[PDB]
């Protein structure tokens, strides 16, 4: 299915050598076995890359045509909007990494920036998006939680997220999918005992 | 995602190769360039075979996994 | 280098191995008071009735050995100023990280790079079985003397034996071999069987660096993937 | 040039934890032979520790050899095990007269199941 | 005889005494731990000469710890719980009972 | 492997084995490593006229091999036709990327220093024979020592040396370029014939024993 | 083993009167034709395995076992020569003890070398085989 | 190849008040499903003796509890499907692993605090809660490891 | 960045310093290629360097 | 300190054990004569017929030797006026009390603790078997001398080797273990009889640092713990 | 246990698999190790806008497995969710009980001092990895040897040390410190930098190698 | 078996390595004289000491030359 | 030295020419060698050859009447 690095590198250096005599050296530091190399390493990460796409394919592909989404982990993110306490009068700059933290005693939570972002001297409000320090539901925050900035720049009157992060999702093991898929696939067949039975049960009197 | 067989790829990269100079332009079977060049075709289309086998045998795979169908 | 007729001679210095990469050296402020090298041989000589027979067998270990004190004076220091009494701590502190972590733990230097810059004469060296051996005595109540034996591992203008580049002229990897095992793997079990017996048939009535230039050693490999792919028997043969 | 060489042994034994059990080693012998029908091996271990009271007879041990330098990244970089078996004796050795002690434990390599197990009538 | 492991035998170079003799119950107490050990004689070795001291080797057998000096009681644990309690011997233990399952 | 010869005045194929190989007897499997006619050393060129190839006169080389491939046919077989492609073959082949000599002796330690270049016409320059080794050894010195992206622990510290020009510096520097040049089997040693100091530039040189 | 020259077996559990395993291994193994030993797991490493084949003194069984190299340079000291200890000229391979000469079919059938006996003259070497 | 079953537990095994802090749902494992249907359909082996006293041997037939609260003995059989189903799959035939997830024990778990609370106010029955208390802990112990079982085999 | 190989020839001869890319294993990847000051005359060596 | 000319001399003590625990200090009022410190190595050379081989076990256990002389005019003390002789027996009395206190094995407190306080260094170290040699000859006849032999054990900076508190993270004493042994010891006969049947029968079907959270070694404990409260089979299973 | 690592300016993946392993070839596993998708490094930092926790730019940190727990599943699995937080499992998590550091070290060894506390709201503070090490280092040096009511030789000798304020009684005072701290395993080794003695206070300052 | 005269056999302390084990075919070059020999391995006798190295044995039979 | 040679060995009791009686060249053994082997300690640096027979045993104990 995969080859690898020396499966590639040997069959490489056999038809070098098969297709022309001018070339009989391959020590190390050869340039010939260099550029091998380099290409052997490059076509194995191709590889190594094809089969992870298969990999996603045959876990989650299959079955995402029926509208059926499978729910990934993700870092908690959205909206903050920073407010100065004067216009500004030159470019100010905010690194990646600026650190975030809630002064309520309830919200041990923290963010942080991603990317680098810029304000305008001409501005004098910006939003820029955070994401938490950790994965899941625990990066979950309502409205008005940070009420603080890590780097100390005294024009910064106050910030706060205008909307609560809800896009921590957690991690849910493909069994449980799968046996809903199953359950769904099994709810369609018609002219049956098991069938009949489960059809009678949407009424909510009918128990027994 | 489609086959190209070894001297269509070989073709290309020629072509490619040629662009911004002439002091390279022969192949003749004796010459190393050229068995270079076919060595990494040969690679390029064995390559897009096993891709093209494993896409196929993901497929089989997925439909196991699916319907439980082993 | 010595005192006579070129400018003043360089002292000796030992060379040590930095744990966290790169190197660190030890020069001494006095040189040492004795200096004995040992180059034995390994030969045997026993006389027959009316002959004599000598037989050798290559160089014998070249044992280093000097004895040296350090000085009361300081002097100056790459960094800061270190007395004698300073500086042979510092020394018995190398060793001992160069000793006590050798046999446990992980020291990254293989070897010790020996410099002897009067005698214009280099080696690798490793501490012998006498080992470092210090002594303060009554007539030198200021003073620290220091006595170290070590063995000579070879000529340091060489390389080191896992750094070395062999020929290796033409493929060094027959994958002849590599592919005809791969496709022996995907193979059943009656067509594994049938090349058991193929192959003692034709075993029972035998007698009655690859590169295909220049050469012949990988003949069989690519027959075996040729009769493999092809089909010589339900299995194949050799 | 001539090699130079840090052997570096490790025992592990599953059944008192194997990693203090590996560090009371001082020496043993592992006679292995196709002649013989048994393989045999002895390991002699350091009185700092009562081993009467502590290793039960037809425990297994395992041992490995580092055969040279870790980072020199060598061929012999392999942890390579020699030789694995079930106990079968542990005693008490030490002459007095040179002021020494040792404990010695000695084993077959798996063929004391079959050696002993008679298919009586 | 079911006992023969768990039990200790050697060969023991007590200091040369008369004392020892063949067929004879051997209390040892140890001062290394406070122990105390108990065997029985099957071999005894003697060695006189005025070159080297004179030394006297103590052979023993089917040795136990936790040894009691009253009344020649010695160790409790060798009579243990598997002595006495045992069963007839037949088959159907192993492999033979298989083929009985009607 | 081999050793070279050449043909003296009236020197007699007989003497060569014999003073080489120690045993006359040998001679005759010696001619057909130089793929000989039976007049196998003869003096007068005129007469070499007569089927050049096949013969050796007064002035001309010889192969000697080593005793071990004097009995194998393929070392037969391959020193009968290679000739002067033994010196190429043995030394091996590879591709010349010494571009610009006059320009990487200006920038060395640095990367992005060699590159491919053209002879001939329409392929790629390709070096070899002794020529190949000097460039071999050249990018092995001109290289740090875990920079190759497979087999690390090649190159040299040399880019790691530079220091305040005292002695003990120029024996460091000595022994390092030679370890980086005693690394490869092929050369015997390497040994410093002078080294050289001028302010702050280093200037040294150092003989190497290459195999016949 | 060799399937295709042995033929059915009805191999007893009780051969031997209260013997252990190793003795009822030994009637199995039918040695020399056959070496047992046991030996670590290289493809396995961390545990042992049970090696049970035909001994490797076919030509193409001595080519599938692996080469290990040793140079001199890791010799200590060495003791080693020929010897003439074992000395046979004839060899045969009698079937199962049970059948016998004069009560059935054909009971052995040796071979021998021409030269070989001029110098140990009818030197026999036997071996029972339970499989045939 | 499944060991024989004891007859006690083959018939127990073949079929207001609240608590504040746990709560059950009468939810069962797609595992226990399976089982309880092998178990309905098929014949398996039994055996004949009893000699083990312990379980639901004189103690989950011998209380009141089945004829007093019927319901409450429907928490107790779950859960002792559920902890059959789990011993069932790793002693033998593990490819039954695979339908088992966290949830499934996390169910059993808070079915078994809200029947062991209300058994408390019992002072007669506290032997069943003595098996419980401890058969409770054990199924923690697989919740907070069972992820990490399946994906190292 | 903009500036390169034969850049580094053109800042530095210039008596300008700058940082230079050197792809593995030096620590960082980046070496400071010289220690030139802003001094026109660069023959010196005490005013140059 | 040494007498260096910025600070004044500092010289020797012992910190022997004291028989109730803590410890003695006994300090030497002059400071030794001679003084020998030996590293030893465990390298060890065999020779090839073709080639040396070099092998080293690592750091071996060091030897101190050093001789001296008690002083003679008296010289008060810390909680007396002592003289010379009585130092040097009280000297000679705990070293007897220590060598004859061992007499099991080894003494399971401390080994001796040895102050080198001239020159910057700390051991721990036991009694060489050459011990306490005293000696006193006609040449100065009322100056008693003393030869002390030591072996070192290891620095006093580094705790006891077993005494190392370990991780120990979860639980080292599993009560799954505990529970298991008591309900199969109040098991009946026939009980254990059947769990052992069908142990073997599964055994016959096989073919043909504890921590609950994040790991797995504890898994058969949780399920060696079932199989008691569930009836399943007479008796638990493994 | 592992290894922090920081990703440098276009830098090769393979690169640091090479570095810390010597062959390349299990990047493979590095890249399981630390839950990566085929692009593994990049330049640009807005790529790691659109898949942050799966892709990872310059600057970024990954974590490097010791060589034997480089195939472990489980250990791929554990190091797959402790993302430069794996240091809490080595060094664990514990109860908070300083309470004031401004409280006990004015009081120093004796009965009734440190306590339980609470951060936040509600949840009672746990403190963990280093934070925990530095209370498990104090705590454990301020309770005296005998002291524990299980597993007796915890604690130190401390209390008796407050003897005459000559040098060696200070030698003796760092020796116990030294025993002291190098008792548990979470520490490499001790020693001392300095130590200053004034006319009735010591002061000294001590190194400790915590690992990781 | 014919073969048993003219064949080498004995024992063999090479330098101590994992590498040689039981049924292992054992290659040898002689420097000496540059020659090559062939054998296999019947019997191993390993032996670590530190009081003196660290040694192998290699028990070898049906030894020929010319390998 | 090939196999099942033989050697004779002689023996001078004392001095040729004192004209002792023990001038008799008397042969001490004279047999057939049938075993030649290569030894040495490369530790003590010393090797030594090893050749050991029988005094005309050899070709009866081999022969062997077989049937």
């Amino acid at each position: 299915k995969t080859r690898k690095l020396t499966n590639i590198l040997s069959k490489l250096i056999d038809k070098t050598m098969a297709g022309t005599s001018k070339i009989t050296d391959f020590t190390p530091g050869s340039a010939s076995r260099s550029l091998l190399e380099a290409v052997s390493l490059e076509i194995e990460q191709f590889y190594i890359l094809t089969k992870e796409n298969i990999d996603w394919g045959i876990q989650e592909g299959i079955i995402e045509a029926f509208d059926f989404q499978k729910r990934q982990s993700k870092r908690a993110y959205g909206d903050v909007t920073i407010q100065f306490y004067q216009p500004l009068d030159m470019r100010m700059y905010i690194p990646a990494g600026t650190t975030f933290t809630s002064t309520r005693q309830e919200y041990p939570q923290q963010f942080e920036t991603l990317v680098d972002y810029y304000a305008e001297p001409d501005s004098t409000e910006i939003v820029v998006e955070v994401y938490c320090k950790e994965t899941g539901v625990a990066g979950n925050v309502p409205e008005g939680t940070i009420n603080t900035i890590a780097s100390g720049s005294s024009l910064i009157r106050s910030v706060n997220n205008e909307y609560s992060f809800n896009t921590g999702t957690k991690e849910e093991s493909q069994e449980d999918f799968k046996r809903r898929f199953h359950s769904f696939v099994e709810s369609r067949g018609r002219a049956t005992n098991k069938s009949v039975r489960y059809g009678a049960l949407q009424i909510p009197d009918v128990e027994g | 995602m489609k086959t190209r067989k070894l001297t269509n790829i070989l073709s290309k990269l020629i072509d490619k190769t040629m662009a911004g100079t002439s002091k390279i332009t022969d192949f003749t079977p004796g010459s190393a360039s050229r068995s270079l060049l076919e060595a990494v075709s040969l690679e390029i289309e064995q390559f897009y075979i096993l891709t093209k086998e494993n896409i196929d045998w993901g497929i089989q795979e997925g439909i196991i996994e699916a319907f439980d169908f082993q | 280098p010595q005192s006579d007729g070129i400018s003043n001679l360089h002292r000796i210095a030992l060379r040590f191995p930095k744990e966290g990469g790169g190197y660190d050296m030890y020069r001494f402020k006095v040189n040492p008071e004795n200096y004995t090298i040992d180059s034995p041989q390994r030969t045997t000589a026993i006389k027959t009735k009316s002959d004599i027979v000598i037989e050798d067998y290559g160089k014998d270990i070249e044992v280093i050995n000097f004895t040296g004190t350090t000085g009361f004076r300081p002097v100056r220091e790459a960094d800061g100023l270190k007395t004698g009494k300073q500086k042979m701590e510092e020394l018995q502190s190398r060793v001992s990280e160069y000793a006590m972590q050798g046999g446990s733990g992980n020291v990254s230097g293989s070897y010790l790079q020996f410099f002897n810059f009067t005698d214009d004469s280099y080696y690798k060296v490793h501490l012998a079985p006498q080992g470092l051996k210090i002594t303060r005595s009554k007539d030198e109540p200021l003073l620290f003397r220091y006595e170290i034996t070590l063995v000579v591992i070879g000529s340091l203008t060489e390389a080191d034996r896992s750094a070395v580049t062999t020929e290796e002229f033409g493929n060094v990897k027959p994958n002849a071999s590599q592919r005809v095992d791969e496709g022996i793997k995907e193979l059943d079990k009656n067509a594994r069987k049938t090349r058991d017996r193929n192959n003692q048939e034709i075993s029972r009535r035998e007698n009655t660096i690859y590169n295909p230039r220049q050469s012949t050693n990988g003949l069989k490999g690519n027959i075996d993937n040729m009769a493999l792919i092809i089909g010589y028997g339900d299995g194949g043969v050799s | 040039m001539r090699r130079i060489r840090r052997p570096k042994v490790r025992i592990e034994i599953v059944t008192y934890n194997g990693d203090e059990f590996g560090a009371k080693l001082l020496g043993f012998q592992t006679k292995n032979s196709m002649e013989d029908d048994s393989s045999v091996f002895q390991i002699n271990m350091a009185g700092d520790t009562y081993w009467d009271k502590l290793v039960m007879a037809n425990d297994i041990i395992r041992i490995f050899i580092t055969p040279n330098d870790d980072p020199n990244d060598k061929e012999g970089k392999q942890e390579r095990l020699i030789q694995v078996g079930m106990v079968s004796q542990v005693s008490k050795v030490g002459s007095y007269g040179n002021d020494q002690t040792q404990f010695r434990i000695t084993g077959q390599s798996f063929v004391k199941p079959f050696m002993k197990f008679g298919l009586g009538v | 005889y079911h006992g023969n492991p768990n039990f200790y035998a050697g060969d023991i170079i007590v200091l040369g005494d008369p004392k020892y003799d063949l067929g004879k119950r051997l209390f040892i107490e140890d001062k290394q731990r406070g122990d105390t050990w108990e065997f029985y004689i099957e071999s005894v070795e003697h060695k006189f000469d005025y070159k080297q001291g004179y030394y006297t080797t103590v052979g023993v057998t089917r040795g136990l710890k936790d040894a009691i000096l009253e009344d020649g009681k010695g160790s409790p644990h060798r009579f243990a719980g598997l002595w006495n309690q045992s069963s007839d011997f037949m088959g159907g233990l192993m492999g033979e009972d298989t083929s009985k399952e009607l | 492997r081999f050793k070279k010869h050449v043909v003296q005045h009236e020197e007699t194929m007989q003497a060569i084995a014999q003073r080489y190989y120690g045993d006359v007897s040998y001679w005759i499997d010696l001619v057909e490593h130089n793929n000989l006619k039976y007049p196998y050393l003869v003096e007068t060129d005129e007469e070499k006229m007569k089927d050049p190839e096949r013969l050796a006169s007064t002035g001309d080389t010889l192969i000697i091999p080593i005793e071990s491939d004097l009995t194998d046919v393929s070392a037969k077989e391959i020193n009968s036709r290679d000739k002067d492609v033994l010196v190429e073959l043995a030394l091996g082949r590879d591709l010349n990327i010494t571009a610009d000599e006059k320009y990487f002796n200006e920038h060395g330690t640095s990367d992005n220093i060699l590159a491919f270049s053209t002879n001939g016409n329409g392929d790629l320059d390709t070096v070899k024979g002794i020529d190949n080794m000097k460039q071999q050894l050249q990018a092995r010195l001109l290289t740090p020592r875990g920079s190759l992206m497979l087999h690390p622990n090649y190159g040299s510290d040399l880019h790691n040396l530079f220091g305040l020009n005292i002695p003990e510096q120029a024996t460091l520097i000595e022994m390092e370029v030679l370890r980086t040049l005693t690394s490869d089997n092929r050369v015997k040693s390497a040994n410093l014939i002078d080294w050289k100091i001028q302010g702050n530039v280093y200037s040294g040189q150092f003989s190497v024993e290459i195999k016949s | 083993s060799w399937d295709e020259f042995e033929k059915l077996t009805e191999v007893s559990a009780f051969t031997n009167f209260d013997g252990s395993l190793k003795q009822l291994m030994d009637m199995v193994t039918a040695r020399p034709f056959n070496e047992l030993f046991f030996k670590n797991s290289e493809k396995t490493p961390g545990k042992a395995q049970l090696v049970l084949r035909k001994t490797p003194f076919n030509p193409t069984e001595w080519r599938a076992l692996d080469m290990i190299k040793v140079p001199t340079e890791d010799f200590i000291e060495e003791d080693v020569g020929k010897s003439d200890v074992e000395t046979y000229s004839i060899f045969t391979a009698t079937p199962a003890g049970m059948l016998k000469e004069l009560n059935g079919d054909v009971f052995s059938k040796p071979q021998f070398h021409p030269e070989l006996t001029d110098r140990y003259g009818y030197t026999k070497f036997e071996v029972e085989n339970i499989y045939l | 190849n499944f060991i024989p079953q004891p007859q006690g537990l083959l018939r127990f095994l073949n079929t207001s008040f609240v608590s504040k802090f746990y709560t059950p749902q009468l939810q069962l494992s797609e595992l226990a499903k399976k089982v309880l249907t092998n178990i309905k359909t098929d014949d398996i082996p039994v055996l004949e003796r009893e000699f083990n006293d312990n379980t639901i041997i004189h103690k989950a037939n011998d209380t009141l509890l089945k004829v007093q609260a019927p319901r409450m003995y429907m928490i107790l059989q779950s859960i002792v499907l559920e902890a059959y189903a789990i011993v069932n799959c790793f002693v033998e035939n593990p490819s039954s692993l695979k339908y088992l997830t966290e949830e499934d024990v996390s169910i059993t778990r808070e079915n078994l605090n809200y029947v062991a609370d209300y058994l408390g106010n019992y002072d007669d029955y506290n032997s069943v809660v003595l098996d419980l208390r401890d058969l409770d802990l054990c199924f923690s112990a697989i919740e907070l490891q069972l992820p990490l079982i399946k994906k190292e085999a | 960045q903009i500036y390169e190989s034969i850049d580094l020839d053109e800042l530095n001869e210039n008596g300008i310093i700058s940082i230079e890319f050197v792809r593995n294993r030096t620590n960082t990847f980046f070496r400071i290629v010289d220690d030139v000051t802003t001094f026109n005359d660069k023959s010196d060596p005490v005013k140059a360097e």
